[PDB]
């Protein structure tokens, strides 16, 4: 039973994201927490250069675009530097 | 619960018999009601080789 | 002959002990039994896919076993559960059908309570308020 | 194959971690080869770590019988009788400290299959499910057909 | 059915269930939601003319240095010596 | 007055959220059968086989020996559990 | 819209009326009270409590052993909260959380007993005709955990 | 015989009707897809199994975010039967490097940039 999650924005897996399988597992007695899971670790890694990602391809896209309309805009006046003499 | 380990094991896996009138019913919605019994697949207890199986009595 | 091989014995008793309860001439002769010795250790790992496969389908019966005690059927209850967020698996809701039968008295009413809160939202679609148990405990 | 092996269900010794834990492990025995290629590791494990073993766990009484032998062993003996004789032979120092704290960590019971990996002794606390849970009485326990 | 059911001249015959309808009926929406993202490119091709071609030609200058960047490892010394440890025993 | 299910055979389940949202709730007690309900107490190999079949209503087959070769098979130490 | 009552003119099902929102949430909060009523004063017995630990849900009692199939890093005797608890019952109540329930309500303890290793477990390949033949003996790292207290709190 | 497929341009332009039935705006589009493998490429032909690993789409369901650039659009159009796309909104800003470890993206295909696991 697992599209009304998605209609939730829960994962349509309830072992992907979310509390079930992100909150540590387990915690000692003396209270001090756990060091982290082997899975958690990697999730946080996949997760990393995702966002790595994301910011990467997003600045390219203005880079890419704010040297367009500088071409556009040297073009214009290596124009208007030729309408004359 | 409480009870001693024997009689509670004849709790569970005694065998219950079932009355069911089959006039003007469908011989195969009385089959496929008497089947489940038949099996024991109504019993939480279910498992095949637990021999779970209960009488139907079909008048 | 130079070298010959004196280990033999123990190379055929490593096939051979795998066997020893066999049926007929694949206990003893290693001709016969090393074919069946394969032949159970390739049933031995491809059991681990229906082990899994097979205990599935005896949790999924022994729930529909108990939910139809309580009114309920299968898909009725376990998909219901899940719109109540609660996240239990087969094999847990299998325990509680044998183990604990007040619990799956709980479970077949809640699990119910939510399948009429839904008909009776889908009835008036269109901005009407959740019922008690229709709200998702959204977290972030 | 399982069908092929014993079995046996989850169980501690004596309640294992209930009121105290008890170590398992009662002795470990070690015979090395003091001229001898095989047990090279293991002199090494007796000259680094069998001290600093020999002090995490004082309830294990340790022997290193260091006499001719080919093949150098580890026999750990545990509480309840059973006899683990496990062989160094040729290992590193590394594969004998991983080999010796496994055997400190276990209990002596048969690494033969455990059947569940669950074993709860009052697995029932609501009452058992029987075949009259969740089935309605009538009015003087008259079963279907009887007429008084 | 004459032979080999599901080859040939005479075949056995398949028909659709609702099921396998709504198996594609489904896919079919997925795929023409994809036609609608695919319809509005955020720049345009003069737009992205270069404009990874620092960092294209910088992951290739990586993929040709680790190319011509093999050799046989260092030897040393360590590991030669070190084979006289298997005789090694106690006095 | 609703009932989420017929609380007549097993308990009388109540079922709540509490003010967060965050637990469910629910009292089970245990349903008491009433006096009412209950009734007072009242105070060759042939042929034998058919007469157990009769009895436990199996058929004749459970009934015939098993061979040795089954018989020193069986598990006479069996794991106990519980 | 008044039809005459013949067999599909009506639904089979009992046209079952949902109450008050009102009334409901008022009569909510009565039976919270009993149920923390019977925390407070302990009329409860013994609990157990359904635990996602490693990777499944195990359902779980007082003095009760739990083999898990990887090893959990930890000194043997070593004491452990376990952590995402998902249903506390006893006899006569039941708290399931949505999913998890709240950390300052229920406290389920477990103990490391033991540190073994699985039975050696085959994995062997084989196609016919083919000489393809491969045979491998794994055996994985095992933990198991005595689960000493499941303790709850009037927190509700 | 079996070729490749030109689909022509009356297909990847979306009508007014378009704009109300999926989320996306015409003007002010989104910069970035999540592309996500679901139909495997097995019985399809070489030059669809090359493009999936091109576009970093080897395994199933695991999303993977690409430009909304005009090029790897032409890549998307010959596999688009086997992926499902959906634009990367971000609610937040993206994430800048003291939010970059503790990011989500959900599946309603947004990218939250505090992830905390606390309810609301
Ligand atoms: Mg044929």
């Amino acid at each position: 039973g697992g599209q009304w999650r998605l209609q939730q924005g829960l994962a349509a897996n309830p072992s992907g994201y979310g509390p079930l399988t992100e909150l540590p597992d387990w915690s000692y007695a003396d209270g001090r927490p756990a060091p982290p899971m082997k899975g958690q670790l990697r999730r946080k890694a996949e997760r990393e250069t995702f966002a790595r990602r994301v910011v990467l391809l997003s600045q390219e896209m203005d880079a890419g675009l704010q040297a367009w309309q500088l071409r556009q805009q040297k073009l214009q006046e290596e124009q208007r530097k030729q309408e004359n003499a | 619960s409480s009870f001693s380990r024997a009689p509670q094991q004849w709790a569970t896996f005694a065998r219950i018999w079932y009355l069911l009138d089959g006039k003007m019913q469908p011989p195969g919605k009385l089959a496929a009601m008497a089947s489940i019994r038949l099996q024991g697949l109504h019993k939480p207890v279910y498992h095949a080789l637990s021999d779970c199986g209960d009488h139907v009595v079909i008048m | 002959l130079r070298n010959r091989v004196t280990d033999r014995y123990f190379r055929i008793q490593e096939v051979l002990k795998h066997a020893r309860h066999f049926r007929g001439r694949k206990n003893r002769c290693y001709r016969l039994a090393v074919r069946t010795v394969i032949r159970a250790f390739v049933k031995c790992t491809k059991a681990r896919y229906l082990k899994k496969k097979n205990m599935r389908t005896l949790w999924i019966n022994r729930i529909t076993a108990a939910s139809q005690e309580h009114g309920l059927k299968y898909p009725a209850l376990i998909g219901n559960l899940v719109k109540c967020q609660v996240e239990l698996n087969r094999k847990v809701l299998a325990d509680l059908a044998i183990y604990e039968p007040k619990t799956f008295k709980s479970l077949a009413a809640l699990a119910s309570r939510r399948r009429h809160e839904g008909f009776a939202a889908a009835l008036g679609d269109g901005k009407e308020p959740e019922g008690i148990f229709s709200r998702v405990v959204q977290y972030h | 194959t399982a069908r092929g092996t014993p079995s046996r269900f989850l169980a501690s010794v004596l309640h294992n971690g209930l009121g105290r834990y008890v170590q398992q492990l009662q002795r470990l025995s070690f015979s090395v080869s003091r001229d001898g290629a095989s047990s090279r590791g293991a002199r090494e494990f007796v000259e680094r770590e069998v001290i600093d073993f020999a002090r995490r766990n004082p309830g294990v009484v340790i022997y290193v019988n260091s006499r001719p032998c080919c093949v150098p062993r580890v026999v750990a003996e545990y509480l309840n009788g059973a006899v683990r004789e496990e062989s160094i032979h040729c290992k590193s120092v590394e594969e004998i400290s991983t080999l010796v704290q496994k055997l400190a960590d276990q209990s002596g019971l048969d690494v033969i299959r455990i059947r569940k990996p669950f074993h709860t002794d009052n697995p029932s606390i609501q009452g058992q499910w029987h075949p009259f849970t969740n089935k309605p009485t009538t009015f003087r326990g008259l079963r279907p057909r009887e007429v008084q | 059915i004459p032979g080999r059911q599901w080859i040939g001249k005479h075949r056995r015959p398949r028909f659709v269930s609702l099921r396998a309808k709504q198996n594609m009926i489904r896919r079919l929406e997925i795929e023409a939601e994809n036609h609608y993202w695919l319809s509005m490119p955020y720049m345009t091709r003069e737009q992205e003319r270069g404009h990874a071609a620092v960092r294209r030609r910088e992951a290739f200058e990586a993929i040709k240095a680790a190319a011509t960047s093999k050799f046989p490892p260092h030897r040393f010394i360590a590991d030669q010596l070190d084979h006289l440890n298997v005789t090694k025993k106690w006095s | 007055t609703y009932s989420p299910l017929p609380d007549d055979y097993n308990c009388n389940v109540e079922l709540a959220l509490t003010s967060d949202g965050r637990t469910i709730v629910c009292y089970h007690p245990s349903v008491d059968i009433p006096y009412e309900h209950t009734k007072p107490i009242p105070r060759e190999e042939g042929p034998m086989i058919e007469q157990l079949s009769k009895m436990f209503f199996t058929t004749k087959h459970r009934w015939y020996p098993h061979g040795r070769y089954h018989r020193c098979r069986k598990n006479l130490n069996p794991p106990k559990d519980r | 819209g008044y039809v005459p009552k013949t067999s599909l003119s009506s639904p089979p099902w009992p046209e079952v009326v949902l109450p008050d929102p009102v009334e409901e949430t008022r009569h909510h909060a009565e039976v919270v009270k009993k149920v923390n009523e019977m925390i407070v004063t302990g009329q409860y017995g013994r609990l157990f409590a359904v635990v996602h630990f490693a990777s499944r849900q195990w359902k779980v009692t007082s003095e009760d052993l739990i083999l898990i199939g990887n090893e959990l890093d930890l000194a043997c005797g070593e004491r452990i909260r376990l952590e995402k608890v998902l249903l506390v019952g006893a006899d006569n109540f039941t708290l399931l959380g949505k999913p998890l329930l709240g950390k300052d309500l229920v406290r389920v303890e477990a103990t490391v007993i033991e540190k073994t290793e699985s039975w050696p477990r085959i994995i062997m390949r084989f196609r016919k005709r083919k000489n393809f033949k491969k045979k491998r003996i794994v055996t994985t790292p095992q933990t198991v955990l005595r689960i000493n207290s499941i303790e709850i709190a009037p927190c509700l | 015989k079996f070729t490749r497929s030109r689909i022509p341009e009356k297909v990847f332009q979306a009508s007014p009707e378009d704009h109300e039935k999926y989320g996306g705006d015409p003007q002010n589009p989104h910069k970035l897809h999540i592309v996500t493998r679901i139909k495997s490429t097995r019985r399809r032909p070489y030059w669809e199994k090359d493009i999936i690993k091109m576009l970093g789409l080897e395994k199933a369901h695991t999303p993977q975010v690409h430009k909304n650039i005009p090029s790897v659009n032409a890549k998307l159009k010959v596999v688009k039967h086997l992926i499902r796309i959906k634009p990367l909104k971000l609610p937040q800003g993206l994430p800048a490097e003291e939010n970059m470890s503790n990011t989500c993206l959900k599946s309603t295909g947004e990218l939250v940039v505090q992830w905390h696991l606390k309810p609301v």
